[PDB]
């Protein structure tokens, strides 16, 4: 398919989107002024890569297909004054004059609905321009006010309008240990209620795990949100790499849904990025396909705080980039299967889908990730993910027993039975996840 | 939620307001004649928060200075910084309230009222989007308590959906200067719990203790204490006028810090604090700032924070700060000292970051804690109040203005209810 539209909601989502678009422009060789200079033609800066995101306007200037929604104007003002202010159409940035605090009820039911029609119209115009729309790509903060509420509301409306388009969601989850928001679990549960019924594929990232990767693997002493965002952006880029460049086995988003989603629910894979190598250690590494595959299943190279060894693997997909032999990849996958820690469920004879893209990965200057001739992204459905949900649920329960912060949500036009319903639905989702994943 | 309106009430409130405006002008680079000195994009864009731009590029603060004693406002108008204020925002009557909450609340307070409300309406019309109100006064005065509470009632009546953030200066348990201060304070809290959205409690004795203990002072002055309060005020609203990593809002403060409508009261703390000349022997580290903020000597309320239990905490860092560092140190404090944090709420503390540093330091932090220890203060005053009300001493000054004993009894009952609820959540 041709075109994909990115949608960023909230502070975190907009920052991630900035990093992602910077990375895409670097890969295709697009100037911060929106110019095909940096190489002008061929899949890096060519119609292959230009289709999917970037839209060629008059005078050969390229404007990405991107939509920024924030109820807080400060973030989008900061973007408007930054170097990449030039890249995108000024009318694609949509700013509200009141925050949602961290309150999912205002973004969903009151202050967010004031912007909803405008952003829907923007999406409709951009979709009209798109010749062969494949689907949408969402950047959220799960647990916030704008990302949660406006993200869920917008996603539901978009699904109602289009409905046969593939809907991807890349969400930033609450942290099992150290979190920055007192009511975050309330928002997260409420949002999962809708996300389970609308999003086709959801990717979850825990900031704690990315911090662990920055401090341990990259040995970064003082990591910043920017470096985390760079890692996540590289993951997303490698997801769309099979769409933007030629290769051996070209994976679509529909293929991801097909091989990774056995039932309508259980659409929540974990993600991992194996070659995380410090520029200090860049000359002590082999970069062998087998070694990278082994790094994939190492918990230190996983981007969620979850132990995949505690559960059973349902289905996985590896995505290779750069100079990689198919036979080598197959042998590595066979070795991993023989390890037996995978614990492949009985239904799946293989459960390992391999994509191969012939383009090498690249990294932004601010990161310690050194350039490598091959890279891997790992998307895996495991039963262990239930753990995270359980954690969230527990943190919800303790508050909801005393109706801790409820009045802040109820004053904005919410019901108590809505909380009970969302929590019940989350519990049912966890229960069915364990039920199928155990006896699959 | 862009424009904020500042209202100072009484002698103390007006003095604190002067210090606060001086600090804000220093942060934004404004001359005391209203013409800006520096304007940098971080300073220049968000000038609209506290300031309106008058014709010819002169900036005037959106502020209202009210008292019943003309001398204070005269002194303000003759000070340098007297030029900044548009002369229409000074409002005062001739006859003071003495120190009687009743006079300022209806009898002699009704002398002004409507004029203040009119200038509030004019300021509200002049702002694109109102965010909230900052009300600086002293609990336990005649003008600051009575007129302040009345004004808060009127403002919430007209603007019910705007944030009311009050900075209250409470009585001190060791040797206060005013005799009938307990009566005024109780009467004021009666209304304050029904109107104010968030009230930051500060007492002068804790400030003095900071002055002499950590800062090794020789004879502090009121302006010195006012500078501390002004720094805290600046720290609260930093994320509104400046960019950052985790931005915050007044509604967000209320949501994170208010489990129940009846617990809106907060303790504040500030870091760092080091006496003159030993600045060279210090290192500014996020761990050190955290240690400073949870130290009981650095509480600005006279309650013992180790005695109570923390419900909800909001920390705000400024300057060169990693979010990861703040997460680490915060969680260390949570785990080590977990006896002080209520188990009912798993997320006890939330963090905010602003990249701009306060003038004079590369790093600093403000600390807002909702703890059960605050009940102690409510108890102390309560006891005093009850004692005097047993003898009905000084009552004639109040009842001569139209007061009734039923009102005083209701106020004491409300105080007891507050203490009881804080005890309930202490558990
Ligand atoms: C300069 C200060 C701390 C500091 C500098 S380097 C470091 C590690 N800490 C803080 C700043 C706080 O805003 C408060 C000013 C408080 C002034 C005092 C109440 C008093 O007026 C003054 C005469 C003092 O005692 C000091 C001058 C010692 C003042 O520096 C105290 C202090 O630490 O202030
Ligand atoms: N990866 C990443 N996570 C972030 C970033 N900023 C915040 N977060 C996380 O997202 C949550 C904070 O959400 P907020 O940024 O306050 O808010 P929001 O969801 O964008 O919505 P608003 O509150 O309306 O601005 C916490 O989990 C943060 O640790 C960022 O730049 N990158
Ligand atoms: N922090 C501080 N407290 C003050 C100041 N002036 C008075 N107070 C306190 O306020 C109380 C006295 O009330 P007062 O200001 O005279 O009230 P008014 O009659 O309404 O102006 C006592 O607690 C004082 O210590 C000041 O400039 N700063």
């Amino acid at each position: 398919m041709r075109e994909v539209i990115s949608i960023n909601v909230g502070q975190a989502g907009c920052q991630i989107g900035n990093a992602c678009w910077e990375l895409y422009s670097l890969e295709h060789g697009i100037k911060p002024d929106g110019h095909l200079e940096d190489g002008l033609s061929k899949p890096k800066g060519g119609e292959e890569g230009f289709s999917t995101f970037f839209h060629e306007t008059g005078y050969g200037k390229f404007v990405p297909r991107a939509i920024y929604v924030d109820l807080e104007p400060n973030v989008i003002d900061e973007v408007r004054n930054g170097p990449y202010k030039d890249l995108f159409h000024p009318e694609q940035l949509i700013s509200g004059k009141e925050d949602a605090a961290n309150n999912y009820a205002r973004g969903h039911y009151t202050v967010g609905r004031e912007i909803l029609g405008d952003v829907l119209d923007r999406i409709r115009k951009l979709a009209d321009q798109c010749d062969g729309l494949q689907g949408f790509l969402f950047t959220h903060s799960l647990g916030g006010g704008t990302g949660s509420g406006l993200g869920s509301l917008l996603l539901e409306e978009l699904s109602a309008e289009y409905g046969k388009k593939s809907k991807l969601e890349f969400a930033v989850y609450p942290a099992p240990q150290v979190s920055t928001s007192v009511v975050e679990p309330y928002n997260t549960v409420l949002t999962t209620h809708t996300t389970l019924e609308h999003a086709d594929c959801t990717f979850m990232v825990d900031n704690e795990a990315i911090y662990d990767m920055c401090k341990r693997n990259l040995d970064i002493p003082r990591p910043s949100f920017a470096n985390l965002n760079n890692l996540i952006a590289q993951v997303v880029s490698s997801v769309t790499a099979s769409l933007r460049f030629d290769g051996s086995l070209n994976v679509d988003l529909n293929e991801f849904q097909t091989n990774l989603v056995p039932y309508p629910r259980i659409h929540f894979p974990l993600v991992s990025y194996s070659p995380v190598l410090s520029k200090s250690k860049a000359f002590h590494e082999s970069n062998s396909v087998s070694e990278i595959t082994n790094a994939c299943f190492e918990p230190g190279n996983q981007m969620v705080k979850c132990d995949p060894r505690d559960g059973k693997y349902m289905a996985t997909c590896l995505l290779y980039r750069g100079d990689v032999v198919t036979r080598d990849v197959q042998r590595a996958v066979e070795q991993v299967k023989n390890k037996k820690t995978v614990q492949l469920v009985d239904w799946c004879p293989t459960g390992f889908k391999i994509g191969i893209c012939y383009e090498p990965p690249t990294a932004t200057p601010n990161s310690q990730l050194a350039t490598v001739d091959r890279a891997v992204c790992m998307l895996s459905n495991t039963t262990s993910i239930a753990e995270a949900w359980k954690r969230i649920d527990r943190k919800f329960d303790l508050m909801y027993a005393k109706r801790a912060f409820v009045h802040w949500y109820v004053g904005e036009g919410m019901e108590e039975g809505e909380f009970t319903e969302a929590r019940e639905d989350l519990a049912a989702l966890e229960r069915d996840y364990i039920e199928v994943g155990a006896d699959s | 939620m862009r424009e904020i309106i500042h209202i100072s009430t009484g002698q103390c409130g007006n003095q604190i307001g002067a210090a606060f405006w001086e600090t804000i002008c220093g942060e934004h680079g404004l001359d005391f004649n209203g013409t800006y000195h520096g304007h940098d994009d971080i300073q220049k864009e968000r000038l609209n928060v506290y300031f309106n731009e008058a014709s010819s590029g002169k900036w005037v603060p959106r502020s209202i200075n009210v008292d019943l004693e003309p001398g204070t406002i005269d002194a303000v108008r003759n000070s340098a910084i007297g030029n900044l204020f548009r002369p229409d925002n000074y409002i005062f009557g001739q006859s003071s309230a003495g120190n009687v909450w009743a006079k300022g609340h209806y009898t002699e307070g009704a002398e002004l009222v409507d004029s203040v409300m009119d200038v509030i309406r004019r300021e509200a019309e002049g702002c694109d989007s109102l965010q909230g109100f900052q009300i600086t006064h002293s609990l336990g005065g005649g003008t600051g308590s009575g007129m302040g509470t009345l004004l808060i009632s009127k403002i919430r009546e007209e603007f019910p959906d705007r944030m009311m953030a009050t900075f209250s200066v409470l009585p001190s348990p060791k040797t206060s200067d005013t005799v009938v201060e307990p009566y005024n304070a109780t009467l004021s809290v009666h209304q304050l719990v029904e109107h104010s959205d968030e009230t930051f409690c500060i007492d002068n004795e804790a400030l003095y203790d900071i002055c002499q203990r950590t800062l090794k002072l020789n004879q502090p002055s009121y302006g010195d204490l006012n500078n501390l309060v002004s720094s805290v005020m600046s720290g609260v609203t930093t994320s509104l006028r400046y960019p950052g990593q985790l931005n915050s809002d007044l509604r967000k403060l209320a949501v994170n810090l208010v489990p129940f409508p009846r617990l809106h009261f907060f303790m504040v703390g500030y870091a760092p604090l080091t006496a003159i000349g030993s600045q060279s022997f210090r290192s500014l580290t996020v761990p050190e700032l955290t240690q400073q903020m949870f130290d009981a000597k650095n509480m600005m309320a006279a309650a013992d924070p180790r005695n109570g239990r923390y419900l909800t905490v909001a920390a705000f860092f400024r300057g060169k700060v990693s979010v990861k560092e703040v997460e680490d140190e915060m969680h260390k404090v949570q785990s080590k000292n977990s006896d002080y944090f209520v188990e009912w709420i798993p997320n006890n503390v939330q963090t905010a970051v602003c990249s701009v540093a306060p003038q004079g330091l590369d790093m600093a932090a403000t600390f807002i804690a909702n703890s059960t220890s605050i009940q102690e203060l409510f108890k102390r005053v309560g006891d005093q109040f009850s004692a005097m009300f047993k003898r009905k001493a000084f009552l004639h000054w109040y009842t001569s203005e139209g007061m009734d004993e039923l009102e005083f009894s209701e106020a004491e009952s409300n105080m007891n209810d507050l203490v009881s609820e804080y005890q309930q959540y202490q558990e």
